[PDB]
RNA sequence: UGAAAUUGCAUUACGAGUAAAGAUGCUCGUUACGCGCAGCAGGACGGAAAGACCCCGGGACCUUUACUAUAGUUUGGUAUU
RNA sequence: UUGAAGAAUGAGCCUGCGAGUUAGUGAUGCGUGGCGAGGUUAACCCGUGGUGGGGGAGUCGUAGCGAAAGCGAGUCCGAUA
């Protein structure tokens, strides 16, 4: 029973348009542009910097270099497997994260923050020394 | 000329590149010559590529 | 040209450690000085490079 | 339009987890026998940016996370 | 019979001052009934022309042992041979 | 414009017209609504009946540090300092 004239946004949501060079009683005249010079016509580049050396150009390139085949790892943390899988979590897969969250088609490296009180059983790619540690004392494994 | 009567080839068009890279447009043409041939008993003038001069495309 | 850069290197293992000037004609010859080598771990000789 | 990144930007600025931008710190690349091991070693690691600087910088990058 | 340039206005004095430093318009005074017609050119920093001199920014064309190019001219190699 | 009633500019008058817009699955904020450790689709397909439904390819968030190999709540310079 709304009816479609009972239809109104939320307060604040339809924010004003501001229209400029309308008369004084508003952003009249030169339109909060000022007086003369550049800024009272176009705009000025972000990279210039006056004819000074701009700090683009100043500061010395970090150079290296980018390695065309490295692969990052989709990485969990213990506490967050302990999280997702709190009841003795038996074996944990690859699928079983990228049902929670760990964005598959990815590789799954295991990281070990937290303490991880219940034990697991993860077949995953990589882990970090430090996980395999808590995993193992916990009483489960890592495999492939 | 610059074009050749036996495989129609024709001047190519690209840059001079100078010390400082100030392009400018230039030319190349064939090396054309003019020979006497006889073909099907008809003696005439023909302007003929070096190329088809060496491939032995052209009767003189 | 009067007070060039002269680089020392270890007498062991050829690295050019350091860097300094000399005279050129109060020191004609090349310098020998007492250094110490970050990849030999000690003191070596280091000797100008020639 | 995509509006494309600075690529001079693209190669000297990084840009923290934070969200801090830093730069090399500048005047070591050459000239460095004079220099002693204190002002070489104080133009020898990273610098972060001050405030204006570094929103120039988050501006010329186009949501380019830095290097 | 019938234009024009020009025109923020208007019921548009003078003196000594003052003020963007030379005032019909402000001050203090002096003079002066309303409206025309024919005239003169002292002023309205008169009109006309976004000063042409000068500086600043841009351009154009000209010069040369400015720079960088290039047509032409010339050297040799190679193809035609 | 430091300063203009200014003898600095523009305007004879009226009527009409005449300048901050639009496009990006752009950049970066804010308000607001939806969903929420998740959010969202692009092209495209179906609806010849549209504003509705599918499509998750990709993309942002989910871990950082390092030139990188890599290691990872650490990592890099460093000597497992
Ligand atoms: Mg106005
Ligand atoms: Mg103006
Ligand atoms: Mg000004
Ligand atoms: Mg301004
Ligand atoms: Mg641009
Ligand atoms: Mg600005
Ligand atoms: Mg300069
Ligand atoms: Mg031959
Ligand atoms: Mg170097
Ligand atoms: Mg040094
Ligand atoms: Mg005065
Ligand atoms: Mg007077
Ligand atoms: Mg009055
Ligand atoms: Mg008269
Ligand atoms: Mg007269
Ligand atoms: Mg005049
Ligand atoms: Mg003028
Ligand atoms: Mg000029
Ligand atoms: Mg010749
Ligand atoms: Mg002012
Ligand atoms: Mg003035
Ligand atoms: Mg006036
Ligand atoms: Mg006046
Ligand atoms: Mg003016
Ligand atoms: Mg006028
Ligand atoms: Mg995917
Ligand atoms: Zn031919
Ligand atoms: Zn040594």
């Amino acid at each position: 029973a709304i009816e479609l004239h009972d239809l109104k946004p939320a307060p604040g949501a339809h924010k004003a348009k501001t229209r400029v060079g309308r008369g004084e009683g508003s952003k009249g005249k030169t339109a909060g542009r000022g007086t003369k010079g550049t800024g009272a016509r176009k705009n000025v580049p972000e990279f210039f910097a006056g004819g000074q050396m701009p700090i683009h150009m100043q500061a010395p390139k970090l150079g290296g270099f980018h390695n065309p085949f490295r692969t990052e790892y989709q990485v969990v943390n213990l506490d967050k497997v302990e999280a997702l899988f709190p009841k003795g979590g038996k074996i944990t897969v690859d699928d079983l994260v990228s049902v929670g969250a760990v964005r598959d088609n990815e590789l799954v490296k295991v990281l070990g923050t937290g303490e991880l009180t219940v034990k697991v059983d993860l077949v995953v790619d990589a882990w970090s020394k430090s996980a395999q540690e808590k995993i193992e004392k916990a009483g489960g494994s890592v495999t492939k | 000329a610059a074009v050749c009567d036996i495989c129609a080839k024709r001047p190519g068009f690209g840059h001079n590149v100078p010390w400082s890279k100030k392009k400018t447009n230039r030319r190349w043409s064939p090396n054309i010559q003019r020979v006497r041939v006889v073909e099907n008993g008809t003696h005439k003038r023909m302007n003929v590529c070096t190329s088809c001069l060496k491939a032995g495309r052209v009767s003189r | 040209d009067v007070r060039p850069k002269i680089t020392l290197a270890c007498t062991e293992c050829k690295e050019r450690n350091y860097i300094t000037k000399k005279n050129r004609r109060n020191n004609p010859d090349r310098m020998e000085m007492a250094k110490f080598c970050p990849r030999c771990r000690k003191h070596t000789a280091h000797r100008e490079t020639r | 339009p995509k509006m494309k990144s600075h690529s001079g930007t693209k190669k000297r600025f990084k840009v923290t987890g934070s969200g801090k931008v830093t730069a090399r710190k500048a005047g070591k690349r050459h000239l460095n026998e004079h220099k002693s091991s204190r002002v070489t070693r104080r133009l020898t690691g990273e610098t972060v940016l001050s405030k204006g600087e570094a929103a120039k910088v988050k501006k010329l990058l186009a949501g380019h996370p830095g290097r």
